[PDB]
């Protein structure tokens, strides 16, 4: 096959170029994203209860729901939470490779049967299914600088007149508003009311009568009276469109004739639907977009698109309007794609650079020139065949990847180069006796660095994606590579490369060179000599193999581990937590506070301060705050002193001493749509019937007892929140029926007046929006309030809510979990510093088992994660050591001479590890990526010396010492240009700072590391490997 | 507000003893109450933390203090049916007939609730067997309303 | 039903139109709302 192609370098080309436009096709074609799909597919169902408690919303909506889960496939957990904000979400999460689509339409019919059980408010509400597993794209801030503009005007204007244009806009796939359209809405007043014998009953009824569309018929309709000449729709009542209207809504008809309007007992204007959120940009009122990604879209296209959409939308921005990117996750795209071509760039220039400098020819040059590039993009196809996209990960494994095709290309060159010198052939008989010399292996290699890789792809969940990333990409890479080598490559050695004299190794030119062949020729000699004296004394050397062996199990050990490093992606948290029953108010001032302190102590740093009062993740609530930060471009913040580790640190130092309130500065998780990641997510579960506070009771049990092994566990602690006052009032049945007071007026003037109530639709401008009636809030503030609504009995006497109830203060939750289908409570930790999260993991089960009669417990998220994917990685790694072993056995037809090269292993590793260690680093997926193509770059170099060794035995007779010596000579040369060329090609990914720096400096310091043992150690090790195996043996 | 007073109100809530044991030797408000009225002794009452209710009543808590809407550490612990804390605030002198903004005493709420014991210990330190809340309701009433007969014979 | 065109435009065509973004495979969507309060929209797909 090479023979066949040294004989046809025509059609060597013709499949070059087939290879290059099937790439280049792939390249227009393919989707292009910040990552592939990493979590497991999660739908989740909201609803919305407005007024309602958390114990209303979970008792009549959130156990409904739940108990309607049933006979949907693939599910692996279920999970709600239900609090006083009137919210619930329900998350069910199936396993991996369920198709999403299918997994939201059969809940969102099995939700479909249960409306009907749901309250009537709830489902005039309506409750949302949706894929919920998604991130965003980018998120565009709208925000108004002039003091024109509330909140509630910008969201409206952005829902009126942007968000639909930018839904349309090409290759989004989702975009949701910070905040509502506007609501009509009328505000009472309990005084104005009683005044008039009325009650928010009245005010709702007097709505849904004069706020209506009425269906009419036709004039002339069929079956008509034959002659009739015209046919004509009757349009009859239609909906309000304004607050004049609503203002003039008839209420009542006093005997003096005078009317009660509803402008005589409301405040009419256009607000919020909700009230609960203020969000501010910099101190300004904002509203936002955020934009999520179609499927199979261009990341670039569709951000250049959205921002083209929203300049051709400019002009007609009301003043004081602008558009702002607190957060667009683009660059980092853009970032790795430039990443893949410069380091393709670079490579060719180092290779160039190595190429020329041993071998001291242009034509030798121009091959790899050819062959990588040709690699790469073929490398681009099958990608896309697979149906994988352009990402992060993907891109990541092509820098990689083409560090190997670098390392083909010279191998291939170079003993082409070293048959000619050596034997005087010409071109073309030494291309076809070089590769008969090296084709076997280089399959052996392909087959070899398969096995290494191809395991790691079926790793399952979310670190199996994470690694298919790598793993296909690079095994891709090197099947193409191997395949160019067998191909193009002798081909364009048998056509290009200048003929060598034999006995010609250049000592004899002058200048430079002259001298450095001179040099390099000495220093062959001095290292056989070497190799000869260690083989003289391998005892020794098997010692010392043993000590790095030994070295390298201490190492590996002792190095922390993680999934993911952290990384500087431009923005960061504050979360901001005020004690139970704090008001927005006082939360509004601790973000102002953190707000105000970016801006000026962080003036350089930071972009913006994106303040969200009223929302935290794990709990809403008045008293929970978030501030998004963004900052300035990674170039603006130099050194570490300005990456957000620094900043975080120094503004949770600043912020320790605000009064009475939690604040604290920290970072994205490195993968948004992935979470945290750290730590473990433990479910404590009221198996029986206990109830809240009996499964509080154990949960504070099990928490003190996590306290006391400060040893094992860090930061034990509940991820929900606490129980809090709340007022308890008792409507006296008695009482009522004897005033003659109904207990639905009651209710619903209470629920409206103090909760707010959805009376109905209008039409604003063309838009469908919502009618809410609620008190004004000067009426609705305190218990003392509660006596100022009256109601209306049966005989027309106005009655104080006084006179039929009572209240006291009581304790209850504010946020109630579930989990599968049964109340819960989810618990977070860690494994405390030189402990492992499986052996934290092992205790808590041990502490669980002590709880109280009925209380159980249950692993979700990261840790179910965790789990499985920790119980294959012994027989995955088996299997990939087992067919490395039979594959090597096949090359060399012999079930010994394979250890000898699999002994290479620990010689790169421990280099890996050494390198990792003292730059502080830690063991996570990139280090071991990292691993992995350091084992197989080790591997190859091993796999052709032992080749060459072994067929000298062979084929010319030579003796074991002879055989391995005259092998080691002929590697030499290609061993050192080949990891030369590799260690200047991977530096850049050490001394990286800036995106997504953390995972380069991860692969990058370890493979560099592992790199410079296994090159300094194979040289010496295989050549004493290959002499002890095969004495053993 | 004090530091020490929020944190003793959270220590009592919680019941961590020991904590309270220090926080009383530093002199943390006994008399510290949140937006509610509550004080560390209303929390105790509720939770039903003995020690610390014990603890807090050696430490000049006030015993009768009332929330916003007028209620009663021996309102909470009747309630809650705490049965030893209702004794130990009784030997301390809380007002066995206190009425919170809705003329509930103590005894209606234990009554309310079926608890007896506690009904007799209130009765016994001179409960006011025909005191009315707001509706005019005795502890009677609640009895045979909640058809409770045991409790009925009680208060005969 | 009993609603004109414009009616059930503004009331439910624009409100399930608006929501028919970020689907795969959309290549055009068309819709009509009449006198007789009936809507329909209907959505075309890339060929396979
Ligand atoms: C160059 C060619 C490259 C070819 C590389 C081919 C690698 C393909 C390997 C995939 C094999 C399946 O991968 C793995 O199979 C085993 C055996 O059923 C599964 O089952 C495993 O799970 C349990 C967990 O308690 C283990 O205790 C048990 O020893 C093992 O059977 C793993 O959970 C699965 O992840
Ligand atoms: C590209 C990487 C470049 C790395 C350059 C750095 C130098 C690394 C040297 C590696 C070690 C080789 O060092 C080699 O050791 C053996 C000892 O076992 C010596 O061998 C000598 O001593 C031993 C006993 O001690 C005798 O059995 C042997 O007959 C004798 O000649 C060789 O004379 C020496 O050359
Ligand atoms: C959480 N988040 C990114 C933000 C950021 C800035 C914001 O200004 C806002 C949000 C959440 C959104 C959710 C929306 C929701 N919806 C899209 C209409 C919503 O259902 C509610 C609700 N409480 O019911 C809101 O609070 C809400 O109206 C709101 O006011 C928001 C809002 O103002």
């Amino acid at each position: 096959m090479p023979n066949f192609f040294i004989d046809r370098p025509i059609f060597a080309w013709v499949i070059a170029i087939i290879i290059m436009l099937a790439g280049g096709l792939a390249i227009l074609k393919l989707p292009v994203a910040q990552y592939p799909t990493i979590a497991p597919p999660a739908v989740t169902i909201s609803a919305s209860y407005p007024g309602a408690d958390a114990k209303t919303v979970q008792d009549t909506v959130t156990q409904v729901i739940e108990q309607n889960m049933n006979g949907i496939d693939n599910l692996m957990y279920m999970s709600s939470n239900s609090d006083s904000t009137g919210t619930v979400q329900i998350t069910l999460t199936f396993e991996s490779g369920t198709d999403a689509d299918i997994a939201q339409v059969q809940v969102q019919n099995k939700l479909q049967l249960a409306m009907p059980l749901l309250p009537q408010e709830v489902q005039q509400q309506g409750v949302s299914v949706e894929k919920s597993s998604s991130s965003f794209l980018m998120v565009v801030g709208v925000i108004n600088t002039d003091g024109t503009m509330t909140q509630e005007d910008i969201s409206d204007y952005v829902a009126a007149n942007m968000k639909d244009a930018i839904s349309r806009t090409s290759g989004v796939g989702d975009v949701q508003l910070f905040g509502s359209q506007y609501a009509m809405r009328i505000w009472m007043n309990p005084n104005e009311l009683n005044k008039f014998q009325l009650t928010p009953v009245d005010v709702i009824t007097a709505i849904k009568a004069q706020n209506a569309q009425v269906a009419a018929g036709q004039l002339g309709g069929t079956p008509p009276v034959k002659g009739q000449q015209l046919n004509a729709s009757i349009i009859a009542q239609t909906r309000l469109t304004s607050t004049e209207e609503f203002g003039k809504i008839l209420l009542k008809v006093n005997q003096d004739g005078s009317r009660v309007l509803l402008r005589d007992v409301a405040k009419i204007e256009l607000g919020g639907e909700n009230y609960d959120i203020i969000a501010e940009f910099n101190g300004q009122p904002a509203s936002g977009l955020g934009i999520k990604l179609a499927t199979g879209a261009n990341a670039l296209d569709t951000a250049a698109a959205i921002r083209a959409e929203l300049a051709k939308m400019e002009p007609f921005f009301p003043s004081g309007l602008k558009i702002v990117y607190p957060y667009d996750t683009t660059p980092f795209v853009k970032i790795s794609i430039h990443e893949v071509v410069k380091t393709l760039v670079e490579a060719i220039i180092l290779v160039f650079l190595v190429m020329y400098l041993f071998l001291q020819n242009f034509r030798a040059t121009l091959i790899p020139t050819i062959a990588v590039p040709v690699v790469l993009l073929g490398t681009f196809a099958v990608l896309a065949a697979f149906g994988f996209s352009i990402n992060t990960l993907t891109m990541f494994g092509m820098v990689l990847a083409i560090g190997l095709l670098v390392n083909d290309a010279i191998v291939v060159v170079e003993n082409v180069e070293r048959v000619m010198a050596e034997e005087g052939l010409p071109p073309k008989e030494a291309t076809r006796k070089s590769m008969g010399q090296i084709q076997g292996a280089l399959v052996g290699i392909a087959m070899v660095l398969s096995a290494v890789f191809v395991p790691m792809a079926f790793f399952g969940g979310s670190t199996g994606a994470i690694y298919r990333q790598f793993s296909i990409t690079i095994v891709s890479a090197m099947a193409l590579s191997v395949l160019v080598a067998l191909i193009l490559t002798p081909a364009l050695c048998a056509t290009m490369l200048k003929p060598i004299a034999k006995g010609d190794h250049g000592e004899g030119k002058k200048g430079f060179f002259g001298w450095f062949n001179r040099m390099f020729e000495k220093s062959t000699h001095h290292y056989t000599d070497s190799v000869g004296g260690i083989l003289r004394s391998t005892g020794r050397y098997l010692v010392l193999y043993l000590i790095i062996v030994v070295g390298m199990a201490y190492l590996f050990v002792r190095l922390p581990s993680s999934f993911l490093p952290d990384e500087d992606q431009g923005v960061f948290m504050t979360m901001v937590q005020l004690p139970a029953g704090a008001t927005q108010e006082r939360t509004q001032k601790v973000l102002n506070e953190v707000t105000h302190y970016y801006l000026t102590k962080e003036k350089n740093n930071v972009e913006s301060v994106f303040a969200v009062n009223g929302f935290g993740f794990a709990g809403r609530g008045q008293n929970t705050g978030i501030a998004f930060v963004s900052l300035k471009d990674w170039a603006d913040r130099p050194g570490e002193e300005n990456k957000v580790e620094a900043i975080t640190m120094r503004a949770t130092r600043a912020f320790s001493q605000i009064k009475d309130a939690m604040v604290f500065a920290f970072n994205l998780p490195a993968i948004v749509e992935l979470g945290t990641a750290t730590g473990f997510d433990f479910e404590l579960i009221d198996q029986a019937g206990l109830g809240h506070e009996k499964l509080t009771q154990a949960r504070n049990q099990l928490l003190a007892e996590a306290a006391k092994h400060p040893d094992m566990l860090t930061s034990v602690r509940p991820n929900g929140l606490e129980d809090t006052p709340q007022f308890k009032i008792d409507i006296d049945q008695e009482k009522a029926q004897a005033l003659g007071v109904s207990i639905n007026d009651i209710n619903t003037t209470l629920g409206a007046a103090w909760g707010g109530s959805y009376v109905n639709d209008f039409i604003d401008r063309g838009r469908v929006k919502k009618v809410y009636v609620m008190s004004e809030a000067k009426y609705r503030m305190l218990p003392d309030d509660i006596g100022d609504w009256y109601v209306r009995a049966a005989d027309g006497q106005m009655v104080p809510f006084s006179a039929f109830s009572s209240s006291r203060w009581e304790y209850g939750s504010p946020r109630l979990e579930r989990y599968n289908g049964l109340p819960s409570m989810e618990i977070l930790g860690q494994a405390a510093p030189g402990k492992s999260t499986g052996e934290a993991m092992e205790l808590m089960e041990q502490l669980a088992s002590k709880l109280p009669t009925g209380v159980g417990y249950d692993w979700t998220g990261m840790s179910y994660q965790e789990r499985l994917s920790g119980n294959q990685a012994p027989s995955l790694y088996a299997i990939s050591l087992i067919v490395v072993f039979l594959c090597l056995a096949a090359l060399y037809e012999s079930w010994s001479i394979p250890f000898s090269v699999m002994l290479v292993v620990p010689l790169g590793v421990i280099g890996a590890l050494l390198a990792a260690t003292f730059r502080g680093l830690t063991n996570d997926v990139y280090f071991q990526v990292g691993l992995l193509t350091t084992i197989g770059l080790s591997a190859k170099n091993a796999i052709l010396i032992v080749e060459f060794a072994k067929d000298l035995m062979d084929k010319e007779g030579k003796g074991l010492i002879e055989a391995t010596l005259d092998a080691v000579r002929m590697r030499l040369r290609p061993i050192l240009m080949t990891s030369l060329a590799f260690i200047l090609g991977v530096m850049p990914l050490v001394i990286s700072t800036g995106a997504g720096s953390g995972a380069q400096n991860a692969v990058g310091t370890g493979v560099m590391g592992g790199m410079v043992t296994a090159t300094v150690l194979a040289i010496f090790f295989v050549p004493v490997f290959f002499v002890v195996v095969r004495r053993r043996f | 507000g004090s530091d020490l007073g929020k944190k003793l109100l959270e220590a009592a809530r919680a019941g961590r003893d020991d904590e309270v044991r220090i926080l009383m030797a530093n002199g943390a408000d006994v008399n510290a109450a949140d937006v509610v009225g509550w004080t560390p002794l209303h929390l105790a009452a509720y939770w039903g933390h003995l020690e610390i209710v014990e603890v807090l009543l050696k430490n000049g808590a006030d015993v009768n203090a009332y929330d916003t809407l007028g209620s009663t550490p021996l309102h909470l612990a009747a309630h809650f049916g705490h049965l030893e804390i209702v004794e130990v605030l009784l030997k301390n002198g809380a007002d066995v007939n206190a009425k919170d903004d809705n003329g509930i005493t103590p005894l209606h709420l234990a009554a309310n609730r079926g608890h007896l014991e506690i009904v007799e210990v209130l009765l016994k330190y001179g409960a006011d067997v025909n005191a009315q809340d707001k509706f005019g309701k005795t502890a009677f009433d609640i009895s045979i309303n909640n058809g409770n007969e045991d409790l009925a014979e009680i208060l005969q």
